[PDB]
Parts: C-alpha cells; structure tokens; sequence
RNA sequence: GGAUAGUGGCCUACCAUGGUUUCAACGGGUAACGGGGAAUAAGGGUUCGAUUCCGGAGAGGGAGCCUGAGAAACGGCUACCACAUCCAAGGAAGGCAGCAGGCGCGCAAAUUACCCAAUCCUAAUUCAGGGAGGUAGUGACAAUAAAUAACGAUACAGGGUCUUGUAAUUGGAAUGAGUACAAUGUAAAUACCUUAACGAGGAACAAUUGGAGGGCAAGUCUGGUGCCAGCAGCCGCGGUAAUUCCAGCUCCAAUAGCGUAUAUUAAAGUUGUUGCAGUUAAAAAGCUCGUAGUUGAACUUUGGGCCCGGUUGGCCG
C-alpha cells in the first residue's frame, strides 16, 4: 500500500468527498450573571414559601402526629403531657385528661395546628393503621426496660417496610436511671446507636427531661416539613373528625364526614376505600373553609369488569392413571427455547379469566394515571370537605367514635377495584426459618388494601419467552416472584406478607415484605413433572425398568417422549416387556441399580382469585 | 444481627493484637522458617 | 444529591447475565439528569423510586472490574444511609 | 472476556522473561464482590 | 475666587488644547478584599491564601444629616425602594454579615449552657459593667504519646550434651479501661494529676479498613447455582463476551485507625529560564523587504621595584 496524506484538519479536497455525499454567542457579563442567580434563588424561595403554604398552622392546616411508644412500661399519654408542658399553657391538658384520643392542639408559641393520634395497644394492626395516615411519627422509647424482641422491634419493622413519613425518639423515663449524668448518658448513647440501627438518619434521641430538649423536639414536630410517601400522596386521604348516618333507603344511607383533605386531591366519580371496611362509590360532596356530586361517569362496584368480555419427582399410584393425569402437557426440552400461548383453552383455567383487563404496558397507564388526577381533581389537598359516601346499612355496628379510634378514607384511582394478574416481589422476613407453601392463605397488606391471596411462587430471573420454573416451597434465601390475581395498584406500593394466628399477642405472623412490581398476564409460571422408577434388569442393550408404570397402556402412548436420567444419560424405550409396567429400553451407556429411571414433562399453573379480609 | 437495646454499658482463638501480632510475625517470617522449598514460599495449599 | 426517577436494563448481555444495571437520576440543584452506577445485584431492591440518592463520581477503570462506558457516577448512599452498610447488613433502609 | 485478556498478556510475559505466579482457578473471577 | 481642618479642577468664571498608549492605554472578565503567610521538597518553581495578626470596606439596597474631638454611625435619625410585624381599621413598630437559635440552601459546619476568676477595655472609676473574653457541652477538621498481654513448668518436633517452635497441657504474678471514699483541680463544677476499695482467664475487658495477571505485598484454595448440539458415559473433565453468578477458606499491607470522591502538588524535562520539541511521529509562515522588540567586532594604566602591618599551616614548645 501507499503512504497516507497527514494533517490535523481535513484537507477540502479529502471533505468534498464525505460532505457532498443561527444564535450568536454571547459572554456574560457580571450584571447579568448577578442578575440571574438572583432570578433563580427568587424563585427557588417562592418555591419554598408556596410549598410550606399547607402549614401555616392558624386556620388551614393541619400536622398529623402519631406518638407509638415502644414498651408496654410507657404511657402515651405522660409522653404527650411533658411535651405540652413546654408551651406554657396548662388548660390544654386539663381538657382531654378525662378520655380522649384525638386531640386538635393549637400552638400560639410556634403558630401550628397539630393533629394528636394515639392507637390502641391490644391491636397490632390499628398500630399500623394509625401511623401510616400521619406525617410524624413519634417512637416512644425506655430506659429502665428492653425493648421486647418479638412485640418492640416487629412493630419498628412493620412500619419501616410499609412507609413511614419523618421521625423523632424521646425518651421519657431516663430518671429511673442512676441519677449521675455520666450514667444517664451511658444508657442514652445505647439507645443512640439502637434507634440508629432501625432509623439511621438521626444520630441523636431526645430526653424529655430538659425542657430545652422538650422544646427542641416541639420545635420540630411543627415546624419541619414532613416527609412524602409516594404511594399514600398519589392518591389522597381524609382524615374524619365527625361521621353522621342519615336515612335515604331502607338498606343504605349516607355518611356525613366532617374532615380535612391532604394528598393530591379528590374527585366526585372516583371510588373511595375505608380500611377494613371496604371500597365504595362517592355519592355527594361539599366545600367550606361549591357542591360536586358523582355525575354519569361514575366507576360501578363490581370485582370483574364486565366489558373485558368482549375482549420434582413425583412416585406414581398403581390405581392413579397416567392417561387422565397428563394430558394438558407439553414435551418441549429447554425452559428458554419454547414457545406458549396466553390463550390457550384449558378446563384448568378459571371461567373468569375471559373477564380480566389485558393491560399492555404498566409504567405508561401509571405515568398515564397521576397526571390525570393532577388536572381532574375538584377537592383540592389542604381544605375542609363535607364528605357525603354511599354505605351499606349493615355495617354501622363496627363504626365508632372518631375521636377514640381513627377513621380514614383513602382516595382510589381509575380501575382500582377491577382485577388483573399481578406479580408481587417477595423477601423472606428475618428469623424466619419456617417454610411454607404455595397455595397456603396469605393476607396481604398493600397500599393500603388488604387481602387474602394464595399466590404461586416463582423465580425472578429473567427469560426471553417470559416462561419461568416454579418452586412448591418459598426460596429461603433469594427474592421471589408471587403471582396471583389481586386488584390492580397504580403506585408501586410496597406490600407485607403475615397470616393471622391467636398464639401470639398479635394477631398477626409476618411472613416477609415487598413491592407492588407488575400487572403482567404474559408471564406464564410453567411446572416440571418427574416421574421415577427403579431399573429392574440390566442386559447387554436392554434395560427393564420397574415401578415406572402399571398399565401396558401407559408404556405405548409415552413412546414418543425422549428418555433421560437423573445421572445426565439420555435413551429411548423399546418395547413392553410385563403388564405391571416392566419395559425395555436402550440406553448409550451403561447403567447400575442406584439409578433412576426419570421423566421431563411440562404443564400450566392458573392463579386463584383475591378476597378482602376483615377481623 | 440487630444491635442490642442496653448491649451498651468455626471459632478459633483470636490472634494477639499490636506490639504481640509483631511478634507472631517477627517469629513466623524468619527466625525458624517452617516450610523451606528454596525460595521461600509463603501461602501454600493442599502442599 | 439526586433524585431517581427510574431503573435501567442496562445489562451486560441477555439472559446469560453479568448483572451490572443501574439508574436515571436527576441531580437537585442544577436540575441536570446524569446516568449512575450501582454495585453487584442484590442492591437494586433498596433503591426504589424517589429516593433521593448520595452519588459520587466513579473515575478510575481498568480493562475488568466494571468496564461500562457512558457512566462516571457511582452511587454511593441511598435514602439517607449508605450502600456499603446496607449492604453488608448493618443498617435497614426506610420506605420512602 | 476478561479471562482472555488475562490469558493473552500473561505468555506475553514469558518471552519477555519476567517472573509471573502459575494458575488455578480464580483467574477470571471477580475477588471481591462489590459493595 | 469659593469651599475645606488643610494642599489640590475639589467646585465655579474665564483662557489655553492638551493628558495616556504596542514598554499594552482604554474597554471586558475575575466562582478577586490586599498582605504577613499555607501545601508541595534535589534546585528553580506550581498551586492556594473567606479564616486566630496588620490594613480596607459593609451592616437588606441607595442617599441625606444631627450630636460630638472623632461617625456620612445603622444594637442613631430622616426619606425613597424591596421585604415584613401588631391590632380596637384610627395608627404604631422594624433590620442577628454580634452571641446562642430557627427556616431556606446545599456534598458541606455545634449549646436558645456557666462566669467576669484570668487577659484586657470602658465609666464620675480599686468596687459597677462587658455573648469582648474565659469555662464547659457537641466535635474521628488537623496534630502529640501509645492498651488489646508478659513470664514459668510438662509432653512432642527440631537445631543439637545447650537453644527454638508446637499443645482445646498447666501454674501463679503485673496492670489499666472501668466503678469510686477522699484530696488536688475550678468563679462554681466536669475532666486531667494522686489514691483507700472493687475490677482478666478467653464465645473475657473479643480491632477494623482495604487488597491477591503486573503496579504489588499477597493462592499449582474450596463449595454451590445456570448454559454447552464439546469429550466420556458408575463418575466426571473442559469451556461458560455468567466481562465469573453467589458464598467461604488462606495470605498481605496499614492500624485506632482505614477506604472512596473531587481539587491541587510531586512523579513530569506534558509549560521546559534552569530544562522540551518542529526531515519522516503535533508543529519552520510560499517568498523577500521592514518599525517597535531583542542582540550587536576589537580597542584607551599593562607591567616592574620598595617597604609596612595582617590570618592560616607548620620546624619549633
């Protein structure tokens, strides 16, 4: 070859042969550069200011503050009374000393409304019913006592997976300790680096015993913004303060709900959930601080949506048939190189299933759906709504005073409550050794539904058919895949896993955590089926093989399946030597008596649908 | 796994720890080397 | 200081994996969007949406060790705690 | 390919005549999962 | 001439047409207060200096002024602008870039503590006052010193009658981390210094952070998971653009410290004055003239003689 033209910028005759094949510049002057950095900071502190116009605490707002407290040995109640004592009024504790858990304080020191909830202690889940509503939560701790291994800490835990908004420690019962300073300070530090292990963001728990102190965490439960949950503020809630029934038929009536707004905002069509209640249509709604009612475009209480209808070894039983078992099988040979339709007609599949949203794509109808609850929304987060619902006679027994125990009510999206296959992620719970099933009942808490499920569990590898192994038993180590039916969830919520027992002082026993992942129905959870038997006979070319079969029937139509071995030796039948399932077969090696005589055959699973739980 | 509340006031027998791991060193380096092949190997393992 | 906005599959190869996947974050203050780095698998269930990640650049590469072109910012904490510690199971990250 | 780059550079080394550790089975693997 | 404490275009009236600049004027940028100084070390240099001392300026932005020796003062006033507070709706009060503190911002920074005992300052003055300052709390910014064991006996392995290692072998000594009478300490306390009493037999009173093709110091290690149209077929072996997929063992370095990120310095002679390079690797204007700039041949008391008083080594002591 030849020795090539050099140059650092092309030559024109060298661009001619590759080509043929406006805003000035400008240089900043300082006015200009003083000028925009204050431009962006004037609108950087509007922004601070607009978005703290929720908590200017003298008319409208409203700072949701739950205090949890640890420890069987701690009252909420002296907590609460040591933190008011720091705002130089006296008669606000005389008020609610009688009975009262819902406490409407205002604060003239700091200029604040706060919403005091205290939650029952014999019930674990109205512990946490209570705190994910609120914007604070207040971890009561002790210091004469340990925290409770499995009733303290399952409650920290229980709150840490499911969402929690900002958070404060106190300590009030630091004087039962040596009275010296360098011993309350000895034990405050282990609660330190205790509360720093489950909350690692603050480095310091406050005693109650300096009002400096007192006053610093008074100072912060009103004045620093709370911190957002995604889930719980795409959605809306209210909290009630007065509920009245009235009378319009002879089986259902309207609940007059007298509360405040937060979240992103209502609207009169949409559907509504109260927690262990159930979901509901909107009826009326009315501001004061217009009337909106639901119009025509109301979505209709029903679980199925009526329109979508237009659109491994296994030992083998002598008196078990191998025929009638075996026939919704397939013979491929590699999990990632086969192929499997989504509609195909099985007996084994649910009726029902012909009436399920077939939902394309997942994050765009989600980003699809918060941006049309941004502009749709007549009740604006941060006001007093008069909220008028439809609700079934029936239940007026189990509703109670708002005042003792708490009343939410959840906003709902579009097609909350039609069903779609879903998938959930699954992490085993720590100190969980205790196996469990497939198919057992599992109540589910996610969002803020609950429900029963019995989800098949999977492996979250991925595929290019999206065909995966199933395991009967939850992988004691990994993450797992569980797919179920289930009400579909919009936000991504994270969901828990427990299942009740009365052996415990909680009704409850957490299985693991997760997170909302998919609604996906082209992930198909496939299963492999082995069948053993014992090779009898052994000859030169011909093995017989026993307890593989017991029908002369079952050898002949299972002739076209290839033969393989637990040992990795692959093989084909020959004949049928005996009526009791003795049978030759060839094999490319040679094979011994501990062997076993193996099958790879492949079938379908069809998930079990929800139901919502209550008591 | 998690920290104790009031924490804060196979097993083989620890190792000693400064000045004495320099003496379990000064003595394993070189004073009575136990495995001599010539060169001075440091980490074998099956031999 | 960033946000999250959501994860990639920015993966190694199909399924046959060396699962090196990681983010689209948008920093704070300048209100740039900028492509992280996040260590070995197993850390991709703490990091969810919005969370509001610590991230530092990456810098240094050899020929192994993370060869992954277009990417400069490993992240190093999440949500307020770490990625070290939360891995090696000192800590727990709170949701959201 | 990792394993190939670490095979091909270490014969390299023979005719260049320098000292280098013989092999065995973590060659191409990652020492140290990350953090 | 006026004005000032006073010189002076400082201002005014008139009259001249000057003054700076390629030796970079003037304009522009500075994420620029200047300096003593800081890091980096073979030299010269490169980078930094908001910050314990000196000097300048500002008290949300401008301007104006009272009092006084001194102020264009803001913990003084007046007006305007921008924020913002109270209410009886007529009006009144503002200025934390002082000390604590809070919001906002951000990767990024502490107690709404004790006292004038010290250092000094102010006053009518030994006496009062001082968030000036000091004491203490938070504080792995940075720096200094060095705990986490030492000795003996028995049995084996050695070098070989005297010297080392090994052991679920054994024995008593010594001590502070701690708790704490008391005393010192301090304005009063905490803490340090001293000390009656208690306080070590290993899962006690248990050290971590990184690293192993080279750099470079440290593996002819192990187990498990997934794939192979690869050999063999009781087992296995090998590959695996699984850029090792997940764990463990072993070894090495530093050590109450250690790693990462960004910036900068050395390595670096990749800024080259010391000290780079331009035929072919980045780079000698197409060629010559020519102002500033830089550089510019040799040459004019050289040599000899006289004495004088010194600082160094010695033959000498």
């Amino acid at each position: 070859g030849h020795k090539s033209y050099k140059s650092k910028h092309a030559s024109k005759g060298a661009l001619k042969r590759l080509y043929k094949g406006g805003k000035p510049d400008k240089q900043v002057s300082k006015l200009q550069r003083k000028n925009k950095a204050k431009q962006l900071r004037a609108q950087r502190i509007l922004d601070s200011i607009e978005n703290r116009k929720l908590f200017e605490g003298k008319n409208g707002a409203a700072k949701i503050i739950t205090i949890v407290p640890l420890v069987n040995d701690l009252d909420p109640l002296d907590i609460l009374y040591k933190l008011l004592k720091c705002a130089d009024d006296e008669g606000i504790m005389v008020q609610e000393v009688d009975s009262k858990r819902i406490f409407n304080v205002h604060i003239k020191k700091f200029k604040s409304n706060l919403k005091i909830i205290i939650p029952d202690m014999t019930n674990f889940l109205n512990i946490l019913d209570c705190a994910k509503v609120a914007d604070f939560v207040v971890f009561g701790l002790s210091g004469v006592q340990e925290v409770d291994e499995e009733f303290g800490e399952q409650i920290i835990r229980a709150l840490e997976l499911q969402g929690i908004a900002s958070y404060i420690g106190v300590i009030s019962n630091l004087s039962a300790v040596h009275e010296k300073e360098k011993f309350q300070l000895d034990v405050k530090q282990s609660l330190e680096s205790y509360f720093k292990h489950f909350f690692p963001s603050e480095e310091r728990v406050y005693n109650l015993e300096k009002n400096s102190d007192a006053l610093n965490v008074l100072r912060t439960l009103c004045q620093r913004l709370p911190r957002s949950i995604n889930w719980r503020d795409n959605r809306g809630y209210v909290v009630a303060d007065f509920v009245d029934f009235v009378e319009t038929s002879p089986d259902s009536g309207d609940l007059v709900i007298e509360g405040t707004v937060r979240g992103i905002g209502f609207n009169a069509n949409r559907l509504v959930h109260i927690p262990d209640f159930g979901d509901f249509q909107l009826n009326k709604i009315e501001k004061i601080s217009t009337v909106f009612e639901s119009n025509m475009n109301r979505d209709t209480l029903d679980e199925y949506a009526p329109e979508g209808t237009e659109d491994d070894e296994i030992e083998l039983e002598p008196s078990e048939s191998a025929i009638e078992r075996l026939k919704r099988y397939r013979g491929l040979k590699n999990l990632y190189n086969c192929d499997w339709q989504v509609d195909e007609k099985d007996p084994s599949s649910p009726a029902e299933w012909k009436r399920l949203l077939r939902i394309g794509n997942y994050k765009n109808t989600k980003n699809r759906i918060i941006k049309e609850t941004k502009n749709e929304a007549q009740a604006i987060a941060g006001d007093r709504i008069r909220m008028f619902i439809r609700f079934p006679k029936f239940l007026l027994e189990k509703i109670q005073d708002p005042k003792q125990l708490l009343f939410a009510v959840y906003g709902l999206l579009l097609h909350e409550h039609k069903n779609a296959v879903v998938n959930f992620s699954l992490q085993r719970w720590e100190q969980y050794d205790k196996p469990v099933p497939s198919q057992e009942p599992i109540v589910v808490q996610y969002g803020v539904r609950r429900y029963t499920i019995q989800p098949l569990f999977s492996q979250g590898s991925n595929s290019p058919n999206n065909v995966h192994k199933y395991e009967r038993f939850l992988h004691p180590d990994t993450v797992s895949v569980a797919t179920c039916i289930a009400p579909v969830d919009f936000t991504q919520s994270p969901a828990i896993f427990f299942k009740p027992s009365p052996t415990d002082a909680k009704n409850i026993e957490l299985i693991g955590h997760g997170t909302f992942l998919n609604a996906d129905h082209s992930r198909i959870l496939a299963k492999r089926a082995i069948l053993t038997g014992h090779p009898f006979r052994f000859h030169k070319t011909v093995v017989t093989v026993r307890y593989m079969f017991f029908r002369p029937e079952d050898v002949e139509w299972f002739k076209s399946i290839p033969l393989f071995t637990k040992s990795g030796r692959s093989g084909f039948i020959k004949e049928s030597l005996g009526t009791h399932g003795y049978f030759k077969a060839t094999f490319d090696g040679k094979l011994s008596a501990q062997d076993v005589v193996a099958m790879s055959l492949y079938k379908r699973m069809w998930p079990m649908p929800s139901l919502p739980w209550n008591g | 796994k998690v920290h104790g509340s009031l924490a804060r006031a196979t097993e083989k027998p620890k190792k000693p720890k400064g000045r004495a791991y320099k003496r379990l060193l000064y003595t394993r380096r070189f004073v009575n080397v136990t495995l001599v092949n010539g060169k001075r190997r440091m980490n074998p393992g099956p031999s | 200081k960033g946000i999250v906005l959501e994860k990639l599959g920015i993966e190694s190869k199909q399924p046959n994996s060396a699962i090196r996947k990681c983010v689209r974050v948008q920093l704070i203050k300048n209100g740039k969007k900028v492509t992280a780095f996040v260590p070995n698998d197993g850390c991709l269930n703490f990091v969810d949406e919005n969370d509001e990640v610590l991230l530092a650049g990456f810098g240094r590469k050899g020929k192994a060790k993370g060869d992954i072109p277009g990417v400069r910012f490993k992240v190093v904490k999440v949500s307020g705690v770490s990625l070290l510690a939360l891995w090696k199971e000192k800590k727990e990250k709170p949701r959201s | 390919s990792a394993k190939s780059f670490i095979l091909r550079k270490k014969e390299l080394m023979k005719r260049r005549g320098r000292k280098v550790a013989k092999d065995s089975k973590f060659t191409g693997r990652k020492r140290r999962h990350r953090f």
